[PDB]
């Protein structure tokens, strides 16, 4: 907070004030299966379902 | 009231490289000579009895 101070009066302390606060950590995955028949299938024909 | 650092919890500063007590070598390795070997069971003639 501010003071206000007249001529030669005495001036005061007023500080700020800190907490810490930690984080956690997650690690998330998505496997997908498909038989290497499927990739042949999209790969030739271009249909993009591995891309989707 | 004065700021301090309790106030931060600062964690602390992990340093690079990892002390190690010594390990014992091979003493067969310069003892001993490595000989050239093909792959499997080398076989040696020895002198059993003299006449």
């Amino acid at each position: 907070r501010g003071e206000v101070v007249g001529e030669s009066a005495e001036k005061s302390e007023s500080t700020a004030t800190f907490a810490p606060v930690t984080s956690l950590v997650r690690k998330v995955q998505v496997t997908q299966r498909f038989s290497q028949e499927v990739k042949w299938a999209d790969e030739s024909r271009q249909l993009g379902v591995l891309q989707t | 009231a004065v700021l301090k650092t309790s106030s931060f919890q600062l964690p602390r500063h992990l340093v690079p490289g990892v002390w190690q007590k010594a390990q014992g070598q091979s003493v067969l390795a310069r003892l001993s000579n490595a000989e050239p070997q093909e792959f499997g069971e080398q076989q040696y003639m020895t002198l059993t009895a003299p006449p």
